[PDB]
């Protein structure tokens, strides 16, 4: 029983290692995209505020 | 599995560091854009004068 449990858990742990690395780069890409989008929003809002200021002036 | 968990932690740390760095760079870019836009607005105003 212990040997069978060892084999099953080893297979599950190989699958879990693969899934965990996969989720690793998935979350890395997701947060990088989030940061880039936030930077783009910063730039866009700054540009819009400057446009409004110059138009009013 | 242990190495994968350690790499997950290390990649997450580097990811948050990169996110903070790019956020700071974007803040600097926005500051520069706002400054140059204000300067251009002043130039336009004096040209109208």
């Amino acid at each position: 029983a212990e040997r069978e449990a060892m084999l099953a858990k080893t297979a599950a742990d190989n699958r879990k290692s693969a899934e965990q690395v996969a989720a690793a780069q998935a979350d890395y890409e997701k947060e990088m995209a989030e940061a880039r989008a936030q930077a783009s929003a910063l730039r866009d809002e700054a540009r819009a505020a400057g446009r409004s200021v110059v138009d009013e002036k | 599995l242990a190495d994968a968990d350690a790499m997950h932690a290390k990649a997450l740390a580097d990811a948050k560091a990169e996110s903070e760095k790019v956020t700071e760079e974007a803040k600097q870019d926005s500051e520069r854009i706002a400054a140059q836009l204000s300067e251009q607005a002043g130039s336009e105003a004096e040209r109208i004068k």
